[PDB]
RNA sequence: GGUGUCUUGGGUG
């Protein structure tokens, strides 16, 4: 490389933010009783506001 | 309707009507309530 | 073939 790198060791974390416990899709679903609108929440398969 | 004040399901048998159901509810017994005072006595202090 | 409601607290953008 005509540059030279800067290279060593850090100290680095695992956050708990996983990309497998994000992602979501809905296509159809269940619906609220009252409103008979796409439910809320990633974990009832809900729908995006 | 029922519609505006659908009932849910707190543990696989059991459900509480809404809000709105137990005040219509309420209304109905103050409506009746009312109506056990003017078809006897009622010394006024209590028809208010 | 049909997987319920409201508040408190802690985070992500």
């Amino acid at each position: 490389l005509m540059a030279q790198v800067f290279f060593g060791p850090t100290y680095y974390q695992r956050l708990r933010h996983m990309v497998d416990d994000k992602i979501h899709a809905r296509a159809r679903g269940p619906v609220q009783v009252l409103t008979r609108q796409p439910v809320e929440g990633r974990s009832r398969d809900g729908g995006l506001r | 309707p029922p519609q505006v004040r659908p009932s849910i399901a707190m543990d696989e048998t059991t459900q509480g009507q809404d809000d709105l159901t137990h005040k219509l509810s309420d209304i109905l017994k103050a409506n009746i309530n009312v109506q056990k005072l003017e078809m006897d006595g009622s010394p006024q202090h209590i028809i208010n």
